[PDB]
């Protein structure tokens, strides 16, 4: 499916355009609610 | 802080992790108190235990 690899610095463009968002709250589990 | 963990925010005991209320839920749970409080102007509960 691909034939060559390419490594590079990332840009900050292309950090946000790999990312679906972004995160505001360290949090990990209400574990109340086993809801995120 | 960060070394004790910042104690829970519905609570007692100051420092501590104590794997608490988050504070977004927090929030929530404040206002949701909030307008059911406003909702029908409930007495504080402060003067029914004086």
């Amino acid at each position: 499916e691909f034939d060559a690899i390419k490594i590079a610095l990332a840009s900050p463009d292309m950090i946000r355009s790999w990312s679906f968002g972004e995160v505001k709250k360290p949090e990990t589990i209400n574990y109340r609610t086993f809801k995120p | 802080l960060e070394i004790r963990g910042a104690g829970e925010l519905l609570g007692e005991e100051q420092s501590g992790s104590m794997e608490t209320i988050g504070f977004s839920l927090y929030m929530e749970l404040l206002e949701n108190a909030v307008d059911a409080l406003k909702a029908g102007r409930e007495p504080s509960l402060e003067d029914l235990t004086s």
